[PDB]
RNA sequence: UGCGAAAGCAGUUGAAGACAAGUGGCUUGUCGUUCGUUAAUGGCCU
């Protein structure tokens, strides 16, 4: 289910403005900015703050400080404007609001007196949350929402203090709940593996996944249904999927677990205090093409053992499927037995492989179709005839006639011996065009050369032949169109592949004369059998003979 | 939460005996001429004629009661073969139907509002395997019987005589013969006459049956003149006849198309020649004046005697078999088309039509499939030649052990038939051969009949050596499915001992139609994309992801793969991308996917699995090389490439199973196929053979055939439902009869057809005031 | 039962009756009657004539002008005409009456080109001189003008108004510069100007809100209500001469305009789609003044042409007794007010022709001979051979005929084997004649000299396809 | 109608096309005519256009052909395309003008990126011919 | 007739019974016969 994966204040913007983030920095006094400019004053700082917000400008900052408050501060002029110190507890991981969307003074104690983004815009006091320790600020309809360690769950909107919807929400003590890129949900991670995707309209758990690997730091980009998750020991930052017409690549949230891993892009190279190096490019997911790369959360190589139907008994009203053995031996056991003969300590000989291939299923001594095959199975058979034991003459007149090798049939042009290379040249349809055209251009030109340019006619695509005739070695094809013209239909549609290959001007003229002249007897000869092929009363009186 | 449930209707079923009729039609009426009693296989049908619809069936599932006569396993042949109007047993005291099918099963059916549930299953003693008729007047019923010689049946009229014995019909033996090669019955029913074939030649007898009255015999030989008595068997041989009801005229309608009329005194002959192929269809009318004739024109023409002339009726899109007059006064022409435009099937036509102005008021169908061959004795009809749609007259006994011995020592029986499903109205679409007929299931008929080519279908009659004329048969045709557009593709043939009559020749075309209208108007036409001379069989439609069901990118079995949008800004249909492999090789057996997002395009080729991208038309090389496998190889000749949604699927080919996962990017079961099918099928068939659901996966259908105690004449429904991948063999839903196609209608559920085309589906004081005077209403 | 089966541009190229009349000189410009321009006037040199919607020639003039005249322009109520000389003594007077003169003014000494009433205003009118200043006269005291329309650097030429905006004049001069001056103002600014780059050649409003200008060899718009261009075209040889605009006629066009640029072609551009010609057609030289009718034409519809020699071309578009009768009175009522109708016509058909009804009645020989005529169409006779070969056997609708019949057949395929469509039809045609008709050939030697000849010809053609795949072989090639 | 028999077949005035094409996914040598081909296709004009293109001439369709621009090759090619199209009777002396675009000028259109999309009269054209190329000379021979 | 592909690849091409005709008998041709092999100037309306 992942994604592409690498990498191993405003919350909007990104590099080439002035100053993006003021952010907090544990183990300093509250907070610091880097440039990858504008000041970073004080917003009434030096608390016990983990993180800041500001009035996204920029030049209305602020630091969030762990004293029930947040004052303002002056990043860009130095005129800061004034303030009301609401809360007297912790306003640590306070944020201002826009041109009122969402202000509460829910700061800690759930004391949630509604206002706006001022000191004197106050609203309805909606203090009737609960204990609560999950406080979400989302812009569905710009909503605070509150999971509860008293167990519940809860969403208030800040338009005229709307308490939207809530109920009994079973949440435990988790590890990161971010919202969802919908909106209409919230990843909300369990511990070790499992990450719940709660529909955030009711307070339900719609979805709650397993993770691939350790999940730590789970933030959702700015993408479909696509978050990140960084380790626990390391800044890598897995990318899984379950906004989409300008989808962001980089530089949507500041979060992450890893190594000083704050202000989180695809390339976080630029960061507020750490200074680190760069990491991921990738942009936000797809529509079906991330998922074909993206084989997370199940990572497996197997197959059944081609169940049959459930057992009919029909001795009365016999299908007419077989006249043959229908129902063969699918035994594991004698096929792992046989292949155990084949690479046991029989070995020294090719009877070895010949009575071993006897021993295993009704294989007709070339003939597939049996398909008694697991993956496994099949490629530790492979191996143990591909090892260091041309030699047997019932299992490699079994094996030109198999679909599946699965390139390591780099091999087949280096070896060298000739009824087995023609099987494979025939019928196994796992040998590249590469192989198939350096065969080609060999210069002895026999049923070998007809045979494996009846096969590039019978599997390989021409614009692949084209493209990867393109460059190649020009002395064995002028050396083998002087030989053509000295002294088939295969041959010539491979010549209409080399004379659509030679581009425009990149010849002579004395050897292309020639040719012209070897052409035009192909015109006239073709002109001539086409023909071959399309080839294929009483007068007033007269003088009579009759007997008498 | 699944189950077995035989819903729509069938075949009209006649008198599907060759020269075991002279009526083959008891589509009766009521003594008031409103409603019409018509049988089938799966129904019967009561239609209003002053509406066209069905006021009531009496349906072949629905009681026990009833289809205890006919609801077994190998011996559903029991066919329906007389209807008589009122109650038997009682003298004519009210109005309700009795009904004999081939076993003489006497059964008095209910026929206003609801029926009651005790139907007299009567039955007559002798009527043990035999109903060739019974002949009807006042009192006395004549039951014509059939007991067993060179292939002649022996007919006897025995009388169902039952006056007080309340519990038993007793026969009482007047005639006997022995020998039957054509028989017909007047229209009252009150004469018949059959020949005899009896050497110093064939001879013709004309008897009465209620009386002593006309009973005589004598040879053809002096009917057949000298030029036949000289010229070839298909002027020496009687096609058809017919009788008066007077008892002073015979019609002989011979095989070439001349039409002998002889008396009975004096034994003259009188000759009508219009005809220019056979003639199978020759009625009298009750005042005998007028003879009504249906032959393998497409022409209904009715002589007048006494000037020897015609009128015609010229385009009945089809081939008449059996005609007469039924009014009482005259009023109605009954009769049966058969349209042999596909050979597999005998797939007729009833319809009726008025005297006034011959427009044709309730033409009954059945559902008209689309085979591959022959089903199940399925001969054919007796013309001059063995031409592509019949057989000759020499080639009667050659031709049904043909089919016969080929059916039992066959072993390639699919007959796979394709059709489609509307989203807009979810009737049904079977594509005939150059047209097609939308059947709404629902009510179990029709609701129009649209040609597809501009070929020689309508506007001329198909005669003996224009029948080997074939009309360009169309393959398939792609809905829209948001339910816009025809995609058709056909394919077209030209007359044979020609240059240009090598190729098989290709050409598609689009339709649109409104919901208002039942036919679809011609948007564009195309023929043959992707060059000249090659196949574009298997071409795949969209989902609503790109513009509401605009996609359809078609294939080749050469490999090539053209896109096609339609657009507005050119207010035409259109192609979008081009790609055309060229192999010197070819492989009819391709079959394709496409996700349902849009994103992945499947090429199941001859035993490879290419893979392409939606957006770039190519194969998708991506920058990293990390399992972005675009190109899987499967383990033998495929037929089926089934995304049945974006995670799991099903590949499908002769000998297994296999299922894939794509974003976890591997194989993951397998079922076993060729212990259900040996070589059964022709190759690609498997794709119009099983078809995914929308979430619950696909129904594979074993394919079996019952052997004897070769293929005996029972067969197999034993299908086993499958949800989600290849997970649960949940159902194994047991039936005796044969099937063709299952698909998916939208309510989640699956339709499947017999040969036997019924259509099912595996799915989820003043009051006494008030009453006197309404019996005094009429 | 049922029946037998039966096997924009165009617009503006129904503009026919293209007649033309030779002038004595050239034609400056030309005018429209605006409620209903079933009658127009040309400025020829010392005389405005004026033409009806009938009769296409002159039906009224004027010709005592002392010099030549430039510009005439009716008012918008459609009842007297303006006229503007070189002499500078502008003159009004009524039209549907050439021989009364209403008010001859005097404008500045310079000639007075351009002279055009208030688009609503029935007593205003603007004249414009080359006295680097535009005047907006009164014909009520036509002693001085309200306004000295003043604020040019040189040279005002062209004068229109704003049609909904009424105090907006939109003047312009030969320095790009396209002024637009309110009424209610000081006469001296412009609110804002236009920046054209070439002398204006006129400027016209399309709508109350884009105006369009030209001059020089491409023509701009302009916006008005937020001073901004969004268009220009200038495919043209010499510079866009004259313009005109019309709005909701009868074609697959709502509204026109059309640009005449003395280079014969005159293009007809559309504010549908930004400005796109179907198609422009020429004319006999350097085209001048060039305008069709309004909106209001009703129908019958004329384009003219009045070059720079001063020929008009004129091209229009134009869509027993009473005791019997009283005996067959009720033939028109046709069930009004009555409760049922029936309704149960044949219709009668498109034409059933002879070769149609041979093929309807399998006349298969006659069909041929209706093919191979030359009063037929060429097309129908390639439709009817694909037709009878798709529909019918060849041999036995040739199972009786002699060579000559067979002539026309092979007559025809002679030039029908350099078709696209039906070469190798009309092969297989002469391959089936052929093929069963030697003999005839051999007893009568007459019809192989068309069978050589035939045989040189399609050597000749084979050649000429070898040649054509093998350039497209080149375009392979060069991929 | 009557409604009780099939309806018939009809094209209306359906829009005939095979399935081929888609629009949407100083001298010293010899001084041979340059600007009035220029103004010809600036325009459409049948008349002007026919008294720069009558040629019959080798090295005049040469020098014209190559000495105006590559801008105008394309659509220059493409009007052979149309004059391909409306006749092929006299094809003879203008298929050397539909052959020395693509002769010529070499880089120019394989630099351009969409040769068949907007391309898609001349070679589809030229392959609807070639099509039946295979059964014309069956046919002749 | 079988497979397969718009392709080639393999085979039937029998027998009995009865009748017809030419010469009791013989000789030539068929069969709305059991069995086996996969093998007739007569043409489309209002």
């Amino acid at each position: 289910d992942y994604v592409q994966v690498a990498d191993g204040l405003m919350v909007n913007k990104g590099n080439y403005t002035l100053n993006v983030i003021t952010k907090a920095l544990e183990d300093t006094t509250d907070t610091s900015n880097d440039h990858l400019d504008n000041k970073a004053y004080t917003g009434s700082d030096e608390f016990l703050s983990q993180y800041k917000i500001k009035a996204k400008a920029k030049v209305m900052s602020i630091k969030i400080d762990t004293k029930n408050s947040l004052v303002i501060a002056i990043l860009q002029n130095g005129l800061i404007e004034i303030f009301d110190f609401k809360l007297t507890l912790l306003h640590s991981f306070d944020i201002s609001y826009d041109n009122l969307k969402y202000a509460k003074w829910f700061t800690e104690n759930g004391t949630e007196y509604v206002f706006v983004l001022c000191p004197l815009q106050d609203d309805k006091v909606c203090y009737k949350l609960l204990e609560l320790t999950d406080c979400g600020s989302g812009e569905s309809s710009p909503i605070k929402e509150l999971s509860s360690t008293i167990i519940e769950g809860f969403s208030f909107e800040n338009s005229k203090l709307c308490y939207q919807f809530g109920k009994l929400y079973k949440l435990n003590q988790g590890k990161i709940y971010i919202y969802s890129l919908p909106h209409c949900q919230l990843q909300q991670v369990i511990e070790f593996p499992m990450v719940d995707k709660l529909s955030p309209g009711d307070d339900l758990i719609s979805f709650q996944p397993v993770s691939v690997n350790r999940v730590l730091l789970t933030v959702n980009n700015v993408i479909y249904l696509l978050d990140l998750l960084h380790c626990s020991t390391l800044s890598q930052r897995e990318l899984t999927h379950v906004v989409i017409n300008s989808e962001k690549s980089h530089n949507s949230k500041t979060i992450a677990i890893g190594i000083s891993t704050k202000n989180g892009p695809n390339p976080t190279s630029s960061l507020e205090i750490i200074n680190i190096d760069v990491g991921t490019n990738t942009l936000k997911d797809s529509l079906g093409k991330s998922f074909q790369v993206g084989n997370n959360d199940s990572s497996v190589i197997l197959k059944p053992l081609f169940d049959d139907k459930d057992i009919n008994d029909k001795r009365v009203k016999c299908n007419d499927v077989s006249g043959d053995s229908s129902v063969p031996v699918l035994h594991c056991n004698e096929v792992i037995e046989k292949l155990s003969a084949l690479q046991d300590n029989d070995i020294t000989s090719f009877d070895d492989i010949f009575f071993k291939e006897l021993k295993i299923k009704e294989e007709h001594y070339t003939e597939k179709d049996r398909y008694i095959s697991d993956p496994g199975f099949l490629n530790k058979v492979l191996d143990l005839i591909f090892g260091k034991f041309p030699k047997t003459l019932t299992f490699l007149l079994t094996h030109p006639l198999f679909p599946l090798s699965r390139t390591r049939n780099l091999l087949s042009l280096l070896r060298d011996q000739p009824r087995l290379f023609k099987q494979a040249i025939v019928t196994c349809p796992n040998l590249p065009l590469n192989e198939l055209l350096e065969e080609l251009f060999s210069i002895r030109n026999r049923e070998l050369l007809l045979d494996i340019s009846f096969r590039i006619l019978q599997d390989f695509t021409r614009d692949s032949i084209k493209q990867e005739m393109k460059k190649l070695s020009k002395l064995d094809v002028q050396n083998f169109i002087e030989f053509i013209t000295s002294g088939s239909t295969q041959l010539f549609q491979l010549l209409s592949l080399v004379l659509d290959s030679i581009g425009l001007f990149s010849l002579e003229g004395a050897l292309l004369e020639n040719l012209t002249l070897y052409i035009d007897k192909q015109v006239e000869i073709a002109e001539r059998n086409t023909e071959l092929w399309n080839l294929i009363a009483l007068p007033t009186y007269t003088m009579e003979y009759l007997d008498i | 939460q699944y189950k077995l449930s035989v819903v729509s209707g069938g075949k009209p079923a006649l008198n599907n005996l060759s020269s075991v009729t002279g009526n083959k039609n008891i589509a009766r009426l009521s003594q008031d001429q409103r409603n019409y009693i018509i049988p089938f296989n799966n129904q019967i049908k009561v239609y209003s004629v002053e509406t066209r619809q069905c006021v009531k069936t009496l349906k072949f599932a629905n009681n026990s009661l009833l289809s205890g006569i006919f609801l077994q396993e190998e011996e559903n042949n029991e066919s329906i073969v007389k209807i008589l109007l009122g109650d038997i047993t009682v003298p004519q005291q009210a109005h309700l139907i009795t009904v004999f099918t081939n076993n003489g099963h006497v059964i008095v059916l209910n026929y206003k509002g609801k029926l009651v549930e005790s139907p007299k299953h009567f039955k007559i003693s002798l009527a043990d395997e035999k109903l060739a008729n019974v002949f009807h007047s006042e009192g006395n019923y004549r039951i014509l019987t059939t007991f067993k010689h060179n292939s002649l049946q022996s007919y006897r009229l025995y009388a169902l005589t039952f006056d007080d014995a309340k519990k038993q019909f007793e026969v009482a033996h007047q005639a006997e013969w022995h020998n039957v090669i054509l028989s017909n019955i007047s229209s009252n029913g009150k004469l018949l006459a059959h020949m005899c074939k009896d050497v110093e030649h064939k001879s013709i007898s004309v008897v009465s049956l209620f009386d002593d009255s006309v009973n005589l015999s004598f040879p053809l030989g002096s009917i057949l003149s000298s030029q036949t008595q000289s010229l070839s068997y298909n002027t020496r041989y009687v096609s058809s006849m017919a009788i008066d009801n007077m008892g002073q005229q015979l019609a002989v309608g011979f095989a070439s198309g001349v039409i002998s009329i002889v008396s009975l005194a004096d034994l003259q002959i009188r000759l009508l020649k219009w005809h220019i192929d056979s003639v199978l269809s020759l009625s009298f009318s009750h005042d005998g004046s007028y003879l009504l004739s249906g032959g393998w024109e497409k022409v209904m023409s009715l002589w007048q005697l006494e000037t020897n002339s015609q009128q015609f009726l010229p385009r009945l899109n089809g081939i008449i078999i059996d005609c007469q007059v039924l009014g009482p006064q005259g009023n109605y022409y009954s009769l049966i088309l058969q349209m042999t435009e596909n050979n597999s099937n005998s797939d007729y036509q009833f319809l009726l039509l008025n005297a006034s102005d011959l427009t044709s008021k309730l033409s009954i169908n059945g559902p008209l499939p689309v085979f591959n061959s022959t089903i199940k004795h399925i001969q054919q009809p007796i013309s001059a030649m063995n031409t592509k749609n019949s057989n000759s007259i020499t080639s009667l006994n050659h031709s049904k052990k043909k089919q016969s011995r080929k059916l039992i020592k066959s072993r390639r029986q699919d007959f796979t038939t394709n059709v489609e499903i509307n989203p807009i109205n979810k009737n049904l679409y079977f594509p005939h051969i150059s047209a097609v007929q939308i059947f709404d299931f629902y009510k179990n008929e029709q609701v129009n009949y649209q040609y597809l080519t501009s070929g020689v279908n309508n506007s001329m009659g198909k005669v003996r050596f224009e029948l080997n004329l074939q009309d360009p048969i169309i393959t398939d045709l792609k809905f829209t499915k948001d339910g816009q557009w025809m995609i058709t593709y056909e394919i077209e043939y030209p007359p044979n001992d020609l240059l240009s009559s090598k190729d098989l020749t290709h050409i598609l075309k689009f339709w649109t139609k409104n919901d208002n209208e039942t036919n679809w108007n011609l948007k564009t036409k195309v023929i043959n994309p992707h060059g000249i001379s090659v196949p574009i069989t298997k071409i795949l439609p969209s989902p609503r992801s790109v513009n509401n069901s605009q996609g359809c990118l078609t294939a080749d079995n050469n490999g090539g793969l053209k896109f096609w949008s339609f657009d507005s800004h050119e207010s035409n249909w259109c192609l979008k991308k081009i790609s055309l492999p060229n192999f010197n090789h070819f492989s009819n057996s391709v079959s394709l996917a496409w996700s349902q997002d849009g994103s992945l395009i499947f090429h199941g080729f001859d035993d490879k699995l290419q893979i392409l991208d939606f957006d770039t038309f190519k194969k998708f090389e991506s920058l990293e090389n990390t399992k972005t496998v675009s190109e899987f190889t499967l383990d033998s000749e495929i037929q089926t490439v089934k995304l049945i949604n974006d995670t799991n699927l099903i590949v499908a080919t002769r000998t297994t199973l296999n299922a894939i996962n794509l974003l976890r990017g591997q194989v993951i079961n397998s079922f076993d196929l060729y212990p259900f099918v040996n070589g059964v099928y022709k190759n690609g068939h498997m794709d119009r053979l099983i078809t995914c659901d929308e979430r619950t996966g696909n129904i594979a259908l074993v394919i079996n055939q019952q052997l004897t105690d070769v293929p005996t004449i029972n067969y197999k429904s034993r299908i086993i439902i499958f949800d989600s991948d290849l997970s649960t063999k949940l159902g194994n839903f047991t039936h005796h009869e044969y099937i063709s196609w299952i698909g998916w209608n939208y309510d989640t559920d699956f339709i499947f057809l017999d040969i036997e085309s019924t259509l099912g589906v595996v799915g989820t004081n003043s009051d006494i005031f008030a009453e006197q005077l309404h019996k005094l209403s009429s | 039962s049922t029946a037998r089966p039966r096997i924009e541009q165009r617009y503006w190229r129904q503009y026919t009756s293209a007649q033309l009349v030779k002038e004595h000189n050239s034609v400056t410009h030309i005018s429209f009657n605006p409620q209903h321009p079933h009658d127009f006037a040309v400025t020829s040199s010392t005389r405005v004539q004026i033409f009806s919607s009938r009769t296409r020639q002159v039906i009224k003039t004027f010709s005592r002008f002392k010099d030549v005249v430039y510009s005439a322009s009716f008012r918008s109520d459609g009842k007297l005409l303006c006229a503007g000389d070189a002499t500078g003594l502008v003159s009004v007077y009524d039209s549907y009456n050439p021989r009364t003169i209403l008010l001859s003014i005097n404008a500045s000494t310079h000639p007075t080109h351009v002279t055009k009433f208030h688009t609503q205003d029935n007593k205003i009118l603007a004249t414009a001189s080359d006295d680097r200043v535009t005047r907006l006269w009164d014909i009520s005291n036509a002693y001085e003008p309200q306004l000295e329309l003043t604020g040019a650097t040189d040279y005002v030429r062209t004068l229109s108004f704003i049609p909904a905006a009424p105090h907006l004049v939109a003047t312009g001069s030969y320095d790009g510069l396209i002024r637009l001056y309110d009424t209610r103002s000081s006469g001296s600014t412009p609110i804002y100007s236009l920046n054209h780059d070439q002398p204006v050649e006129n400027v016209i409003a399309v709508s109350p809100t884009q105006i369009v200008s030209c001059g020089g060899n491409n023509f701009k718009v302009w916006d008005l209500t937020s001073n901004k261009k969004l268009y220009e075209r200038g495919n043209f040889n010499k510079a866009v001469t004259c313009l005109d605009y019309v709005e909701n006629f009868d074609s697959p066009m709502q509204s026109a305009l059309i640009a005449s640029s003395l280079d014969g072609h005159v293009k007809v551009f559309d504010p549908l789609d930004n400005f796109q010609v179907k198609f422009g057609w020429k004319f006999s030289g350097p085209v001048l003044s060039c305008a069709v009718s309004p909106s209001t034409a009703q129908g019958n519809r004329h384009l003219v042409a009045g070059l720079s020699s001063g020929l008009l071309a004129i091209r229009t578009k134009k869509k027993k007794s009473n005791n019997f009768q009283r005996m067959m009175r009720g033939s028109e009522y046709q069930g009004d007010q009555e409760h049922i109708i029936h309704n149960d016509k044949v219709r009668s058909q498109r034409r059933m022709r002879a070769f149609e009804r041979n093929i309807n009645q399998f006349k298969w020989s006659e069909a041929l001979d209706n093919a191979f005529v030359p009063g037929m169409a060429k097309e129908l006779t390639l439709t009817v051979l694909q037709e009878l070969r798709k529909r019918g056997k060849v041999r036995v609708a040739l199972y009786g005929r002699d060579e000559s019949t067979l002539e026309p057949l092979l007559n025809w395929c002679l030039k029908g084997i350099e078709d696209v469509r039906s070469a190798s039809i009309v092969a297989d045609w002469v391959a089936v004649v052929l093929e069963l008709y030697g003999n005839t050939l051999e007893s009568s030697p007459v019809l192989q000299e068309l069978m050589i000849d035939l045989k040189t010809k399609v050597r000749h053609e084979i050649h000429k396809s070898k040649e054509a795949q093998r350039i497209e072989g080149m375009l392979q090639l060069l991929t | 109608k009557d409604l009780a028999s099939a309806t018939n077949y009809v094209e209306g005035n359906a829009r005939v096309t095979s399935g081929d094409n888609f629009k949407h996914v100083t001298a010293t040598t010899t001084g041979t005519v340059t600007v009035i081909l220029s103004q010809a296709l600036q325009s459409n004009d049948h008349s002007l256009l026919e008294t720069v293109l009558n040629n019959r001439d080798e090295r005049v369709i040469r020098d014209t052909i190559f000495r105006l621009k590559p801008a105008l090759a394309v659509i220059l090619l493409e009007r052979l395309a149309e004059r391909i199209a409306r006749q092929t009777h006299r094809q003879g002396p203008l298929n050397v003008w539909v052959k020395w675009c693509l002769i010529i000028h070499g880089g120019y259109l394989v630099s351009i990126p969409n040769l068949m999309s907007t391309l898609s009269s001349l070679h589809s054209t030229l392959k609807r011919r070639s099509d039946l190329l295979p059964r014309l000379l069956a046919l002749d021979a």
